[PDB]
Parts: structure tokens; C-alpha cells; sequence
């Protein structure tokens, strides 16, 4: 596992010409923790 | 005995819903026309369980409030999607090295993401694997997937374009 960039905690990659959300990096694992197990299916189009 | 209990929310409860909304709302196409995660504009909530761990939970806050007081009493805390092979692991022992994803663009981290659907393309391996276990399909509409919604502690972020 790399190191945050000096003076951060994260990364933040801002999404070309689109509808895309960010992404997120930590490097540190217990910068997170989780909350909701989501089970669920894909649905096939109409 | 690794301390974790999974607790069933009832779909009647706030927190069901508005963990299924934020689910639904943040699909997308991507640019891979499907060939990740699979063709699909919306889920089929099978369930939504509570990952409950108190020492997991008191190793989050005591790294948050390291944090928060390194960026002026703030944790920029966001909830955010992660998919993985490895979520039985998470739950049960905590993020670690182990999932890092050592070539990702922003380098050897651990990676979330605010789309659902972002989220997953992984749930079967990066780029979705050879897909589901059962039908080795990406896109298998069949096999029940899994998906962790994180609280993650963002600090000072670096924004990288
Ligand atoms: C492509 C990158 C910039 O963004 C992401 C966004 C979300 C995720 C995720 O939910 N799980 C996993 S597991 C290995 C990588 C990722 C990942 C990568
Ligand atoms: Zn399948």
C-alpha cells in the first residue's frame, strides 16, 4: 500500500465531458469502515 | 468469532430506503458498454444488512478523530460504495493492504466510489473477472452480488484531474 500524497489523507479523482461521480483513494485502511452489507441482482433492461 | 453480527433491516425502515435510493440513484452507463459489471439501469435489493463490530467500529473513530484534528476538526466523512471479492473478509477483520488495488490510476489504495454501479465492476475481481462463480458471466442477472456502503474518512483530499 502507497502513501497519501504529503499534507493529505486522501485522493480525490474528478471525472471528461461526463455524468461520472467522483472516485476516492485512502491508504490507510482504517480510514473506513463498513456500514451497510447490500445484497442485490443486476436487472435485465426492458 | 471475529465479533461482527449482521443485522436485517425491515424494507418498512427510513434506513433500508434511503440506503436502497442511494444505491439505485447512482447507477450509470459506462464507457465499457457493460462489459465489467454488466448491462443493467437499476437493482433488485435482495437485502440490506448493518455490519456491527464494536472494535472495528472504535478503530474507524480513533483514526477519524486523528483526522479531523489534522484539518481544523473536520473528518470529511462521505458514505461510499465498495465492491469486492474480498467483502466477507472486510467485514469480519477491517480494510487492510490486502485490498488495495495495487494498480490503480491514483495509485496502491483502497478505492470506493460515489456510483453504485462504478462499484460494481469489481464485486467479481477487477474488471469484473471472469464474472459470476456459478455461469462465469460478467453480466450473470441470476447469481446474488454484494456491495459494501462505507462511512469513509476523506480529510484533506487531493484532487487529481
Ligand atoms: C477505477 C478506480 C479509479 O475507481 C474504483 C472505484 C471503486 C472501486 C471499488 O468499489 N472496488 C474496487 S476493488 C479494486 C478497485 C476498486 C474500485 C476502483
Ligand atoms: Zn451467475
Amino acid at each position: 500500500m502507497a502513501h497519501s500524497p504529503p499534507g493529505h489523507h486522501s485522493v480525490t479523482g474528478r471525472p471528461v465531458n461526463g455524468l461520472a461521480l467522483a472516485e476516492y483513494v485512502i491508504y490507510r485502511g482504517e480510514q473506513a469502515y463498513p456500514e451497510y452489507l447490500i445484497t442485490y441482482q443486476i436487472m435485465r433492461p426492458e | 468469532g471475529s465479533g461482527t453480527i449482521l443485522i436485517d433491516l425491515s424494507p418498512d425502515d427510513k434506513e433500508f430506503q434511503s440506503v436502497e435510493e442511494e444505491m439505485q440513484s447512482t447507477v450509470r452507463e459506462h464507457r465499457d458498454g457493460g462489459h465489467a459489471g454488466g448491462i443493467f439501469n437499476r437493482y433488485n435489493i435482495l437485502k440490506i444488512q448493518k455490519v456491527c463490530n464494536k472494535k472495528l467500529w472504535e478503530r474507524y473513530t480513533h483514526r477519524r478523530k486523528e483526522v479531523s484534528e489534522e484539518n481544523h476538526n473536520h473528518a470529511n466523512e462521505r458514505m461510499l460504495f465498495h465492491g469486492s471479492p474480498f467483502v466477507n473478509a472486510i467485514i469480519h477483520k477491517g480494510f487492510d493492504e490486502r485490498h488495495a488495488y495495487i494498480g490503480g490510476m491514483f495509485g496502491a489504495g483502497i478505492y470506493f466510489a460515489e456510483n453504485s454501479s462504478k462499484s460494481n465492476q469489481y464485486v467479481y475481481g477487477i474488471g469484473g473477472g471472469t464474472g459470476c462463480p456459478v455461469h462465469k458471466d460478467r453480466s450473470c442477472y441470476i447469481c446474488h452480488r454484494q456491495l459494501l456502503f462505507c462511512r469513509v474518512t476523506l480529510g484533506k483530499s487531493f484532487l487529481q484531474f
